[PDB]
């Protein structure tokens, strides 16, 4: 087994400045054709791995020319040119002049943008849902730069724990902001015996806390 | 036009045994190599199988050798694996891919390019169950906030994954789908949401399209105010 290495595995970028990307193999790559196989691929959230450097520096068809690869025995690497916003995501080193094949563990680009706060919505459950077991009260914070952000749920005027589970979308190809969704889910009795849920935001980008609220009904 | 189509994941009991098919087209599929390669969000991309052109020879990851084999049917332009003595540990989403060329008096390099679409799958003796989708709706409050927000919760399905999309695929700007998030009942739960114009509500409708392919099921939700 060839284990492949890759550094640093994030690494945060300023549009329009050049970047690098380093994979280490422990293992010499240079084949008995003469070829060496290592390769760098760009995944996206929910898409297969993308080819765009094959053989330490020929570029796939149809690849923009500000990607390029370099190296030799046991050390290569991609670079960009000029990022630009689509180029966010993971990139993989890969090897092919040993059986098994193996991969490096991906390093993940993050490009800075102008701060952006969160726009703000809440969700009050369909009435479908009170008839079921559970209700699920969902706040939306989207669009918004960097990914750090808090969110408090408050359920008549009262901190409320343990009950919210949150999930972030990855950085967007053609914004480059995240968004981020709290769910806060009650039993069915739980959800009757309140009025008000509201959920507080707090992110950088906003100069006090926002806060957004329904009655239930 | 150069496509690899997959099929066949989905879920089985650990022990079972699942059926991988990819289909190939706009090339002379007898010509290359093929390979099956997986990925987990704790292992990794994790190469699984190797075929040559004519499916003569064929080769495997230790992880997975005597419980996988991979073959293809030239003739259909289709390479398969089949998963024996499917473990926990093989839960992953499988792509295949194309490799090596071969000539008339000698053979090319070794390459994973294309890949295709990727499938899931996932091995536990938890059943199916399909997504109960539920609208997330605004309210008639925030007229002079110029954009709204709606979106659709899709909870307590398993395994993954489903997929969403808006007015048959042709509502995408503003659209994010969030990944799910394993709950404490064992079962998965996301929403997906989308902004639009406040001159919008009442003007034309929103759908949001679930597909869940493990159960079976396709949901159409339209959210209303």
């Amino acid at each position: 087994y060839v284990v492949m290495t890759q550094s640093p595995l994030s690494l945060p970028i300023t549009p329009g400045q050049p970047a690098s990307i380093s994979c280490r193999s422990s293992q010499r790559l240079l084949h008995s054709d003469g070829n060496t196989y290592l390769a760098w691929y760009q995944q996206r959230p929910g898409q297969p791995p993308r080819r765009l450097i094959y053989e330490v520096s020929k570029l796939d068809s149809g690849v923009p020319d500000r990607f390029s690869g370099s190296g030799a025995g046991t050390d290569f690497t991609l670079k960009i040119s000029r990022v630009e916003a689509e180029d966010v995501g993971v990139y993989y080193c890969g090897q092919n002049t040993y059986l098994p094949y193996s991969f490096g563990q991906g390093s993940k680009v993050e490009i800075k943008r102008a701060v952006a706060a969160p726009s703000v919505f809440i969700f009050p459950p369909s009435e479908d849902q009170v008839k079921s077991g559970t209700v699920s009260v969902v706040c939306l914070l989207n669009n918004f730069y960097p990914r750090e952000a808090s969110v408090k749920w408050k359920v008549d005027g009262v901190l409320k724990t343990g009950n919210s589970q949150e999930s972030v979308t990855e950085q967007d190809s053609k914004d480059n902001t995240y968004s981020l969704s709290s769910t806060l889910t009650l039993s069915n009795t739980d959800y009757q015996s309140h009025n008000v849920y509201a959920c507080e935001v707090t992110h950088q980008g906003l100069s006090s806390p926002v806060t957004k609220s329904f009655n239930r009904g | 036009e150069v496509q690899l189509a997959e099929s066949g994941g989905g879920l089985t009991k650990p022990g079972g045994s699942l059926r991988l098919s990819c289909a190939a087209s706009g090339f002379t599929f007898s010509d290359f190599y093929m390979d099956w390669v997986r990925q987990t969000p704790g292992k990794g991309l994790e190469w699984v199988s190797r075929i040559n052109n004519d499916g003569r020879n064929k080769w495997y990851a230790d992880s997975v050798r005597g419980r996988f084999t991979v073959s293809r049917e030239n003739a259909k332009n289709t390479l398969y694996l089949q998963m024996d003595s499917l473990r926990a540990e093989d839960t992953a989403v499988y792509y295949c891919a194309r490799d090596r060329p071969v000539y008339r008096y000698w053979s090319g390099g070794y390459h994973l390019d294309p890949w295709g679409q990727g499938v899931v799958v996932t091995v536990s003796s938890a059943s199916t169950k399909g997504p109960s989708v539920f609208p997330l709706a605004p309210s008639s409050r925030s007229t002079s906030e110029s954009t709204a927000a709606l979106g659709c919760l899709v909870k307590d399905y398993f395994p993954e994954p489903v997929t969403v999309s808006w007015n048959s695929g042709s509502l995408t700007s503003g659209v994010h789908t969030f990944p799910a998030v394993l709950q404490s009942s064992g079962l998965y739960s996301l929403s997906s949401v989308v902004t639009v114009p406040s001159s919008s509500l009442g003007t034309q409708t929103y759908v949001c399209n679930v597909n869940h392919k493990p159960s079976n099921t396709k949901v159409d939700k339209r959210v209303e105010i």
